[PDB]
C-alpha cells in the first residue's frame, strides 16, 4: 500500500513500500493394494468387482 | 293370532350385514423401514467390499 498522507513538516521525506511473497512446493502421494491373482480368477461371486 | 313362540316369534326378523367389516386393521408400514429382497433358495448370503 501507498504511505498515508501526512502534513508537510518542512521537507518532504522519501518513503518505501513493502512487498513480500510466498512459495509452496508440490508433494507426491501414493496408495496401492496387492491381491493374489487366483482370488480374482476364483471370483465367481463378484466380491472384488467394485475395486 | 295364537301361534307357537318358536316359529313366528323366531322368524319375525330381518337379517342385515351392517356390522360386517365395521372396523379395520392397522395399515401396512413395514415398507417404510425395510426393503424387499426376493430369494430363490434356502438362504441368501450377502457380501460387500471394504
Amino acid at each position: 500500500q501507498f504511505p498515508k498522507l501526512r502534513e508537510w513538516i518542512g521537507q518532504r521525506v522519501i518513503k518505501d513500500m513493502a512487498a513480500q511473497g510466498y512459495q509452496i512446493t508440490n508433494k507426491l502421494f501414493e496408495s496401492t493394494v496387492g491381491v493374489k491373482r487366483t482370488d480374482i480368477e476364483d471370483d465367481n461371486l463378484g466380491v472384488y468387482g467394485p475395486l | 293370532a295364537i301361534i307357537t313362540p318358536a316359529l313366528i316369534s323366531a322368524l319375525k326378523t330381518s337379517f342385515q350385514k351392517h356390522f360386517q367389516d365395521a372396523l379395520a386393521t392397522a395399515p401396512s408400514t413395514y415398507l417404510q423401514v425395510a426393503t424387499v429382497i426376493p430369494s430363490t433358495t434356502a438362504s441368501n448370503t450377502y457380501g460387500w467390499l471394504g
